[PDB]
RNA sequence: CGCGACCUCAGAUCAGACGUGGCGACCCGCUGAAUUUAAGCAUAUUAGUCAGCGGAGGAGAAGAAACUAACCAGGAUUCCCUCAGUAACGGCGAGUGAACAGGGAAGAGCCCAGCGCCGAAUCCCCGCCCCGCGGCGGGGCGCGGGACAUGUGGCGUACGGAA
């Protein structure tokens, strides 16, 4: 009765989607048996439904958003979810390739006279 | 009459209860917080209180997002990467 | 080239030309609101000397601003204490107008970053100023290396700290004798040095 | 009309235009080469135009 | 030669483009939170609730404070399959939602009371 | 007050001293970074010496020394142009070359 | 008041809420250091100054 | 009598980006007192200090002389010791009060406008192809657009530069 992500991989969205409904109905059931007095077999079984939808929602949205960034992947403009999250100054820095990029004068000088290694005393 | 009978006519509130800050010093007719100034765009602090500043600070409350940066930073701010699968 | 000789027509004032071009202007400019965007400089040899280059990504603003003094501000009297802090109409304020106009500019286009600004009109009551801005994220500044030290965040809102050139004069920061204050990073590093008990640890 | 007031500028600074005494370094611009003469020196500026993209 | 008609200059009206984005915002749309099990929590099986079903012909849930209901009747009738005649709702001073779901009268309330499992 | 010949004091302790008051038990840690960073660096540069660039020969002004001589800040172009060294070679050697300092003598 | 808005209503259902006591099994775990509820309040003093 | 360029100026749920607030121990720019001392008190002192406002980073600011000196000269900025409780300021009262040189920690220098020479030789955006693309770059193919002669880029800046 257990549920178990590796199994749940490789199913189909659609039998994902019955599984949810299915535990969706035993959680509504186990309420009504919740206020109904029930017993304590009935009462522990809620925690279990819950995780177990919660297993399905997970596994649902995971591939969703993977096979969404999947498709986006080389576009030049992506969904704002999809873009990397560092940080709000970190996304304002440079592209990281303006930053090792020098002017003409600049690679005339390390050019023409670069950083020797010497030494002394001899 | 200033006194006891005095007392006896409060029956109407001045302050109700702000959706920014949460106190109960939202001014009914001036519309302003005074607690921390809610149609301000800023927020109300003053370093004549420090006890007021202590009481709502960074450490006070949930810091729902920042824990999480901290411990982000704590590792490199990595994204888009797994463990290695068993 | 013609840059000189437009130089050299700004430094006559005095003469008829000049002064019939900048009543004009100012005219012109007192018609106007008190901060609108200018299209192209007015003055481009003086723009391309304060750094200001004819590419995408910079901006020029003119901003008018009040003449005179600054008197203080309390109701009519009202300068409880001693009578040397009685003084309410003949004190000025420590800052010059240009830096106001380009603080000014700043605060209005919190994206843009100033660069500098220069002089084109004033009247007894108005001052005109030119405010150069750059845009910190168009891509023709990002990827020119020199100018994309302003996009470092290092330099954000330049005018309100005092590091543009108008702003700088009024800190009184120099080499030679003349100053012998500011002598750290500015007025408030030289007193804290020179106010500063150092108790070492075997005195 | 009410016009915007960037009409009513750009008339009246013309109107000043006419008003002032305009030095005669500005003034010189006002006399400005005949139509004849200006269709003869476009006819020829055209074969001498610079190479375009 | 357009004649100025009025002495008022109003704006002219410019043509103005629909937004066609380039990428939308955010890659997914949000799925519903309020399903027709979120928004039905439990049946009521107090003793004034059980006269009333078996009285009124109604019945009585605890329900989501954000629903509306309408929302109520679809929950109702997508769930036990049933046809409701109208609902009554009220805020509980607990926080709670609470709804009378008054019941056609082809269906009985004490049948699907008992398929339900309050009794 | 005064009492049977004191000295006349004059302590600058009337401001918020207290305030501003700058201990040095950080003094073994600076010192210990500043030789570890000295170390670093040092072990950066393999072959180069530590000290850094060779220094000119300086003589003092303020004719209370007059006679001293240490390190200047790096060697005046005339004396590159002599020794023919190109200025902007030199630095890449380890020579301290600086365009300010004139040459009298 | 009887012509209370919804934000007071909620404020006034949670404290409703949070006015029972505690439960009797939380004194029985073994690092419990509390024996009553010591926030309960009465309608008569304390009056909740809204 | 309308159309076609240009200059100034508006409208956008137009395409793509950017700023807003918080913290604020350290930092920068303003504004800015009175308790107190002078055995009273008004200049002074408290004090460019507290209070108030604005703006960042991991440091900030400053910074490579329109300098110091008057010597047989030194040589960016920052910090430590000393100069020095000194020169000087001050109802010359109370009190306030630096700088140079010297020894150290560290040490790194440079770029424009203008002046001029190169056919704008320059830059941005959109389409396609190849690589990698989770801090969106490089190359090629586009009589595809725009910016720019009211001046982009290359050489070049006071230590001289260009041919
Ligand atoms: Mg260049
Ligand atoms: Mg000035
Ligand atoms: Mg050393
Ligand atoms: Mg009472
Ligand atoms: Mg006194
Ligand atoms: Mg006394
Ligand atoms: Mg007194
Ligand atoms: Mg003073
Ligand atoms: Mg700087
Ligand atoms: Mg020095
Ligand atoms: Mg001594
Ligand atoms: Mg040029
Ligand atoms: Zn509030």
């Amino acid at each position: 009765a257990k549920i178990k992500a590796r199994d749940l991989r490789g199913k189909k969205k659609e039998e994902l989607l019955k599984q949810l409904d299915d535990l969706k109905v035993e959680l509504s059931q186990l309420r009504v048996a919740k206020v109904t007095g029930g017993a304590a077999s009935k009462l522990s079984k809620i925690r279990v439904v819950r995780k177990s939808i919660a297993r399905v929602l997970t596994v649902i949205n995971q591939t969703q958003k993977e096979n969404l960034r999947k498709f986006y992947k080389g576009k030049k403009y992506k969904p704002l979810d999809l873009r990397p999250k560092k940080t709000r100054a970190m996304r304002r820095r440079l592209n990281k390739h303006e930053e090792s990029l020098k002017t003409k004068k600049q690679q005339r000088k390390e050019r023409l006279y670069p950083l020797r290694k010497y030494a002394v005393k001899a | 009459t200033k006194g006891t009978s005095s007392f006896g006519k409060r029956r109407n509130k001045t302050h109700t209860l702000c959706r920014r800050c949460g106190s109960k010093a939202y001014h009914l007719q001036k519309s302003t917080c005074g607690k921390c100034g809610y149609p301000a765009k800023r927020k109300r602090k003053y370093n004549w209180s420090a006890k007021a500043k202590r009481r709502n600070t960074t450490g006070t409350g949930r810091m729902r997002h920042l824990k999480i940066v901290y411990r982000r930073f704590r590792h490199g701010f990595r994204e888009g990467t797994t463990p290695k699968p068993k | 080239g013609a840059y000189k000789y437009i130089q050299e027509l700004w430094r006559k004032k005095q003469s008829d030309v000049m002064r019939f071009l900048l009543r004009v202007r100012c005219w012109q400019y007192r018609q106007l609101s008190a901060l609108h965007r200018a299209p192209r400089p007015t003055r481009p040899d003086k723009a391309r000397r304060l750094g200001y280059k004819a590419k995408q990504g910079y901006v020029i603003y003119r901003i008018r601003v009040r003449r005179g003094g600054r008197k203080r501000p309390v109701p009519k009297g009202a300068t409880y204490g001693k009578p040397v802090h009685h003084g309410v109409n003949q004190l000025k304020f420590a800052r010059s107008l240009q830096s106001v106009a380009e603080e000014r500019a700043g605060r209005h286009c919190g994206a843009l970053r100033v660069l500098n600004s220069y002089w084109v009109g004033e009247d007894s009551t108005y001052k005109f100023f030119e405010v150069i801005l750059i845009d910190p994220f168009h891509k023709a500044i990002r990827r020119n290396p020199d100018t994309q030290w302003i996009t470092k965040p290092v330099h954000k809102h330049r005018e309100m700290r005092g590091l543009t050139s108008a702003g700088r004069k009024s800190r009184g920061l120099g080499k030679g004798h003349k100053f012998h204050h500011t002598i750290g990073g500015s007025r408030r590093a030289a007193w804290r040095r020179r106010n500063t008990l150092q108790l070492h640890r075997y005195r | 009309v009410k016009w915007p007031r960037y009409i009513r500028l750009q008339r009246q600074r013309a109107i000043l235009y006419k008003r002032l005494k305009v030095p005669p370094a500005i003034n010189q611009f006002t006399q400005v080469l005949d139509r004849q003469t200006a269709t003869q020196l476009l006819k020829l500026a055209h074969k001498y135009r610079p190479e375009t993209k | 030669k357009k004649i100025r008609t009025s002495p008022t200059f109003r704006r002219p009206k410019t043509l103005r483009l629909r937004r066609q984005p380039k990428y939308p915002r955010k890659s997914a749309p949000r799925r519903n939170k309020l399903d027709h099990y979120a928004i039905i929590k439990f049946p009521l099986t107090t003793e004034s609730a059980m006269k009333k079903i078996e009285d009124n012909n109604t019945l009585v849930f605890i329900v989501d404070v954000k629903a509306n209901k309408h929302q109520i009747k679809q929950a109702v009738k997508k769930l036990y399959d049933i046809d409701v005649a109208k609902v009554n709702t009220l805020i509980r001073p607990d926080g709670e939602k609470k709804a009378y779901v008054r019941l056609a009268p082809d269906y009985d309330a004490l049948d699907v009371a008992n398929k339900i499992g309050i009794i | 007050a005064p009492s049977r010949n004191g000295m006349i004091l004059k302590p600058h302790f009337h401001k918020d001293w207290q305030r501003r008051v700058a201990t040095w038990f950080n003094q073994p840690a600076r010192k210990i970074r500043r030789r570890k960073a000295r170390q670093a660096r040092a072990r950066r540069i393999a072959p180069r010496p530590a000290s850094g660039p060779l220094r000119p020969i300086v003589r003092c002004p303020t004719v209370r020394y007059h006679t001293k001589v240490r390190a200047g800040r790096g060697f005046s172009l005339e004396e590159l142009r002599v020794a023919g060294i190109h200025k902007k070679v030199a630095r890449t050697i380890g020579i301290s070359v600086d365009p300010r300092r004139r040459n009298k003598s | 008041s009887s012509h209370k808005t919804f934000r007071i209503k909620r404020f006034l259902a949670k404290k409703q809420k949070q006015n029972r006591p505690i439960p009797q099994w939380i004194r029985m775990k073994t690092g419990n250091k509390i024996r009553y509820n010591s926030k309960r309040r009465h309608w008569r003093r304390t009056k909740l100054g809204l």
